[PDB]
């Protein structure tokens, strides 16, 4: 009857100007059957809310793309069970989209 | 195309065209209620004891998904939370000055910027390479270098001699030094008082006082030792 538990904190793997890969693992005390992880953005020049970037992942990596040159970021995931959806991951570490040319 | 053809799938139901068959699947945010996919219901993420929607949130169920509006008095978090109060508005920021602040749960958190390291409430800027010879980092990958260094980490030595700069003149020479640099007498010339940043401490020396030759009168001159009665020298 419980939500599961919160992944680990995402892990910022390739850094692009337009997008970023993101690693995160479940947590060791999950508890409940996950069924897939929502992930979650987040950017001071947007505003002060956290974006749905991705749903319904089933790998444990994923590619967000989409974004803009040269902001700062920052994301977090949420896992997916029969009773809902878990606590937020630890927010990952500030990471910076490259600039042009 | 089989799906196109026959084996017909429900309006909830996706037709998959497939080689040796043609299954149906329901759509996401369905769920099966036959033994195959044919006919699917929407769940209802609102449902008595289902957490979709987290704290301080409405839940709202939608044919294939959800919504979570917030409660009148708060604020919203994300597409599935909300707090109370927005606790890091602008200018009156409890981070520090080069962090970032996002509201969470029942308060918010402060973390440093890309380049800096720290707790949120004080942050210092990191710097790759790192400073030396006494030099601080100000920024990221920025140093800023004592009155002596130069370079991205106060690596390299002014070299005070050759930048113009000090004009070690008049009865001194002019030696660099990692840092900084001396102003050493010329031959024939004591430094006067303690020390100086100048040329203006040395002075000339009583240069035969307590040498010349066995038989010469002495004579004192600005950097000179001169004997004469044979010997008619002129030193310097
Ligand atoms: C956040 O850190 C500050 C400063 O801690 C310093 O930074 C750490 C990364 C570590 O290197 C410590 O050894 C450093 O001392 C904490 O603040 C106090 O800050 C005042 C001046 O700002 C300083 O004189 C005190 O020594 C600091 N106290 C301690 C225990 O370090 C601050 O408490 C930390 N905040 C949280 C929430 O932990
Ligand atoms: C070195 O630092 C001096 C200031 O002390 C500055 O004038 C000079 O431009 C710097 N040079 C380099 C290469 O950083
Ligand atoms: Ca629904
Ligand atoms: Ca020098
Ligand atoms: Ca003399």
């Amino acid at each position: 009857s419980s939500p599961p538990g919160a992944p680990s904190q995402p892990v910022v793997t390739e850094i692009t100007k337009n997008s970023i890969t993101l690693t995160w693992k479940p947590n060791p005390q999950t508890g409940a059957a996950v069924t897939s992880y929502v992930i979650e953005a987040f950017s001071p020049a947007a505003g002060n809310t956290w974006r749905t970037v991705a749903d319904g992942v089933q790998l444990e990596t994923h590619t967000v793309s989409g974004l803009q040159p040269n902001t700062i970021y920052l994301f977090l995931v949420r896992a997916v069970g029969a009773w809902g959806l878990s606590e937020p991951s630890p927010v990952s570490e500030p990471v910076r989209t490259q600039d042009s040319s | 195309d089989f799906c196109s053809e026959r084996h017909n799938c429900m309006e909830n139901s996706i037709c998959r065209n497939l080689n040796d068959r043609a299954v149906c699947s329901c759509r996401d945010g369905f769920r099966a209620l036959r033994e195959d996919n044919a006919y699917c219901e929407d769940i209802d993420e609102c449902a008595e004891g289902r957490h979709y929607c987290r704290e301080n949130t409405m839940c709202v169920n939608t044919p294939g998904s959800f919504m979570c509006i917030c409660k009148t008095g708060y604020i919203r978090i994300d597409d599935y939370s909300c707090t109370e109060h927005d606790e890091c508005i602008t200018n009156q920021h409890n981070c520090d000055e080069n962090a970032l602040c996002f509201n969470t749960v029942g308060g918010h958190n402060c973390v440093c910027k890309p380049g800096y390291t720290g707790n949120g409430t004080t942050c210092k800027a990191f710097c790759k390479d790192g400073c030396r010879n006494g030099g601080a980092c100000i920024a990221a990958n920025v140093c800023a270098c004592p009155q002596g260094f130069t370079g991205p980490s106060c690596e390299t030595d002014i070299d005070e001699c050759s930048d113009g700069f000090v004009q070690c003149d008049s009865r001194a020479n002019c030696i660099n030094l990692p840092g900084w640099y001396h102003c050493e007498c010329r031959d024939g010339y004591h430094d006067n008082g303690m020390f100086s940043p100048s040329g203006e401490s040395c002075e000339d020396i009583d240069e035969c006082g307590t040498s010349c030759a066995n038989d010469t009168i002495c004579f004192n001159l600005d950097g000179g030792y001169d004997c004469r009665c044979c010997t008619g020298h002129h030193h310097h």
